[PDB]
């Protein structure tokens, strides 16, 4: 586990974005991409200009945790999805389009301590419920079905520090939420509205599903 | 057996039970709709409308896309057996528009080739529900709209050959009555066997018993 | 449930508050728009016209443009709220003339 | 008679086929169908890396029995079929299709003992009625005519351990569906639906059929 | 580590390999090579067969050991070949067709204990001399440079039976030879003798390379 903390630092020196980029000569689309720890490559360039310029050390600008995670995702997974029909195309409601009667599946997790050792848990998640968010969006709601049994791997969770644990639990979502939509937009045909246009496929990649667990609380 | 073996079977025990099949072409506000469901025993497939108004009691299931409609024909053997279940009591299965199948299965294979393969939806639909509507003991009903029922002749041939009871219903204070009397203005014709006769062909206020009843008990 | 599944659903619920479409064609100085507005409950949705002076209260839109049109039927929903949030009482909406819906749309296309 | 016994040893232990598959780095499918006796070939590379995975030696990986049985079946058999139209095109029912009149031949079992010496059973085996599993699928059901003969056969069947039992009934059955049902689709022209598509040759193939008798009880 | 013991049962019982592929019903080639570790996979019904037949069982068959080593040899090695020319055509000495000035590189080996836990040991192997098995063929000769910093590997090597040893042995050995030579073949062109023909790299090809090494002592 690793992320910058520039967006830390920036707010604490009360420097706007756009003044950086300004200064260090750094675009600033990089720069409020860099700011997220989306990006996944760092100029040498980019560390230098902003440790100058901010009189902050290498040290300060990462931070660093030897733990390290990983998931994997079944490659077949149970899921059955009946259409609802009931006219979708005039009001956008997705779940008008298509109702999922049950999605089970099960994603591997191994918490690889500081020394060689590893640990294995074994995650099974169902499909609870179709949250709606805002009246225009949605977001599916699964929940894991065993808990008890993999207690341990909360503990090893929290033990990160608060930025760190926001990053974790940002990936496992943008990942469950890619897997899910990708599945069912291949299983679902497009409608297009009436009356720019949102066909089905689209609202249904937009769609987010998030984890609910006792393991990940934030 | 060899008579079993081939599909040769009698007559007598056949036409005792059967369901006869009743289209009802007429023009516009003629109460067509009404004939079909004063019974107040039918499930009524209407499409891109809604008539269940007139109807005071029943099932309706709105049909939009030729995907939905072919969904409800496969599936239409289970459904009878939950309404009944429910204890709605289904008698007849109702296709509110033979001119909409025309628009919809067009749009699912969008010339003369279009055209026959439009007649060839339609008729292999008639022989998929005849063989459930001999085993759930189902009428069945389509109705259109005047303009003889308006469509192409592939659609009318196959429709007229096929039903057994083709009415014309017209307003004659005023009264509803439907007329199946012989017409070179108009066409219609009423299955009935020799000994049967039918005395008046004009039913007023008709409902589908009546004219069953017509059809199988002396007039 | 398969029934649910599909939509087939009970008429005797369906018909009992069902809310009817009514077509009124009328000659001249028939006096078609005071039957509408009578209930003085009503919201007009009149087109390049205004006969509003012959209903005493309710709701009335101007619509000017077929853009104006697309407009006020996709916010009816938000619409209706309102006015019933300010007390005013919707209970019909009503396109004054059939024959302004054609000029307006061949414009939209022509 | 031989076996692997990784079905039974990962219930015991309670390991998923997924997480050892990625741990002994074997895919998925190849250890799923070494799980069941499907598999011809085993290559040592499993056998040893299993074997380390689960601290069990190579002996308790498979399971065998000096017995031996062979199962040969007559190259001409006698067989009537007479179609029955009945439209089966628009219900997918096998019955509407054709019916059997009378389907009867002969399976020469020879049961090899531990020592040299062999014994020869004959069983005869005849048509009797098509069940219906389920709504839509059948399964064609052959008795055995002669069991009295041989009542011996029998002695040497449940001696054998429960999970090898299994495996010969699977080995005598499958050789039977694909006996009967080779010699239907060729009497029988394949009629297609009207309503993907499910020829009937397709819906023959998949018809299963399962010898009835007292020799085997399981 | 697993090997089949069918060379040394056969050897005990005395039995000849012509007449057990003879009764056993299996092909004499295959019987062979399976009585070598040469194959890599092995039919489930070979295993049966032959344990009936010698009333083994299947525990007998296979002998194992929990430990595990790995080869990785490095894909950028220094190589120095000099032309000798003196008309190697006439007469088939290679060392007149070509002379190795100095071929050094490293083979990378982890001893993997059987908990999980492993130790890694790097060898450092350099080009000695090129021996003269027989007249018409040599063995060139490569001794380990380090061999003090990784006397640790040599106890590990010890510890398995005799049968294993000498498997692991061909191992390292045959991979070494295939890799030198696949190497020069390439940086030498094939001379066709004047007076059935048998040019440069066939012969280079047979050639074979043997490491010498304390570690390693049979
Ligand atoms: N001899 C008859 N006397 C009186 N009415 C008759 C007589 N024959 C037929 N009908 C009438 O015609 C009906 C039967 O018509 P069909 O025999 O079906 O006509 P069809 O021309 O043979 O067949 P399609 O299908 O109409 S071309 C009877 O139920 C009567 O209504
Ligand atoms: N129910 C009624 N009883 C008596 N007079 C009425 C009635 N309805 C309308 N009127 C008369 O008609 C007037 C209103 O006519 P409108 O409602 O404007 O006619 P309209 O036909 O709806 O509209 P146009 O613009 O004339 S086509 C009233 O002021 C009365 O003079």
């Amino acid at each position: 586990m690793i992320r910058n903390r520039l967006s830390e630092l920036l707010s604490e020196r009360g420097l706007k974005i756009s003044r950086v980029a300004k200064d260090v000569k750094i675009a600033r689309s990089s720069l409020t991409s860099m700011a997220q720890n989306d990006s996944e490559m760092i100029r040498y360039d980019a560390i230098d200009k902003l440790c100058s310029y901010l009189h902050i050390s290498p040290s300060e600008f990462f931070e660093h945790n030897p733990i390290n995670f990983d998931f994997t995702f079944d490659e077949e997974p149970n899921y059955k999805i009946n259409d609802v029909f009931e006219g979708f195309e005039v009001t956008a409601n997705i779940t008008h389009a298509f109702s999922i009667e049950n999605f089970d599946f099960e994603i591997l997790v191994d918490v690889e301590l500081d020394n060689r050792q590893k640990l294995n848990f074994d995650l099974d998640v169902s499909y609870k419920e179709t949250e709606k968010i805002t009246n225009s969006q949605h977001r599916f709601i699964f929940t894991i079905k065993n808990e008890d049994e993999n207690i341990g791997l909360k503990k090893y969770v929290d033990s990160l520090s608060a930025g760190l644990k926001n990053l974790l639990f940002k990936k496992i979502n943008q990942k469950l939420s890619g897997y899910v939509s990708e599945i069912i937009v291949k299983n679902i045909d497009d409608i297009e509205e009436l009356f720019k246009s949102t066909t089905l496929h689209k609202e249904i990649l937009q769609t987010d599903s998030r984890l609910s667990s006792d393991i990940f609380k934030e | 057996d060899i008579l079993t073996q081939l599909g040769v079977k009698d007559i007598s025990k056949q036409n005792a039970n059967k369901f006869y099949k009743f289209a009802i072409y007429g023009k516009f506000g003629t109460g067509k709709t009404t004939f079909l469901t004063k019974d107040n025993n039918a499930l009524v497939l209407d499409i891109n409308e809604d008539g269940t108004t007139v109807t005071e009691d029943g099932a309706v299931v709105q049909i939009k896309n030729y995907k939905h409609f072919s969904a409800v024909i496969k599936m239409l053997p289970k459904i009878i057996e939950q309404l009944r279940e429910n204890g709605k009591q289904i008698d007849v299965v109702v296709i509110e528009t033979i001119q909409k199948l025309r628009d919809i299965t067009m749009d699912d294979i969008m010339t003369f080739n279009d055209w026959g393969e439009c007649a060839t939806r339609i008729v292999s639909i008639y022989r998929y529900i005849s063989k459930l509507q001999e085993h759930y003991q189902f009428h069945l009903a389509i109705s259109g709209h005047e303009g003889t029922i308006e469509a192409q002749d592939q659609i009318k041939k196959a429709v007229i050959s096929q039903s057994d009871v083709l009415a014309r219903m017209t307003i004659e204070t005023y009264q509803y009555v439907l007329n199946a009397e012989p017409s070179n203005l108009f066409e219609t014709k009423i299955r009935h066997s020799s000994n049967i006769k039918i005395n008046n062909k004009r039913f007023i206020n008709p409902s589908i018993n009546d004219v069953v009843q017509a059809i199988r008990n002396g007039n």
